[PDB]
C-alpha cells in the first residue's frame, strides 16, 4: 500500500483530537518496535509536537490528559 | 516499566529541558 507508524505532529493531532490522552497513552501509539526510533529520539519528537500544540490539559482519574476535543 | 520512564522524561521534557 503505497503512500506507516511515524511521529508526526499530524498523528498526534487526530490522537488528541478523538479524546483526551495522558503522555503515556500517546508514547503507546508510537511504539519504538514499529518506528526503529530509540527512546530518546521518539520523546524528543513528540516533545516539539506536543510544545506547539500546546493542547488544553484535562484531569482524568486524577491523571493530566491533553486534548484537543473541543 | 519503560513507558513509564519515556513518559517521565516526555514531561520533563516538555518543562523545556533537552
Ligand atoms: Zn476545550
Amino acid at each position: 500500500g503505497p503512500l506507516d507508524v511515524q511521529v508526526t505532529e499530524d498523528a498526534v493531532r487526530r490522537y488528541l483530537t478523538r479524546k483526551p490522552m495522558t503522555t503515556k497513552d500517546l508514547l503507546k501509539k508510537f511504539q519504538t518496535k514499529k518506528t526503529g526510533l530509540s527512546s530518546e529520539q521518539t520523546v524528543n519528537v513528540l516533545a516539539q509536537i506536543l510544545k506547539r500544540l500546546n493542547p488544553e490539559r484535562k484531569m482524568i482519574n486524577d491523571k493530566m490528559h491533553f486534548s484537543l476535543k473541543e | 516499566s519503560e513507558a513509564d520512564e519515556m513518559a517521565k522524561a516526555l514531561e520533563a521534557e516538555l518543562n523545556d529541558l533537552m
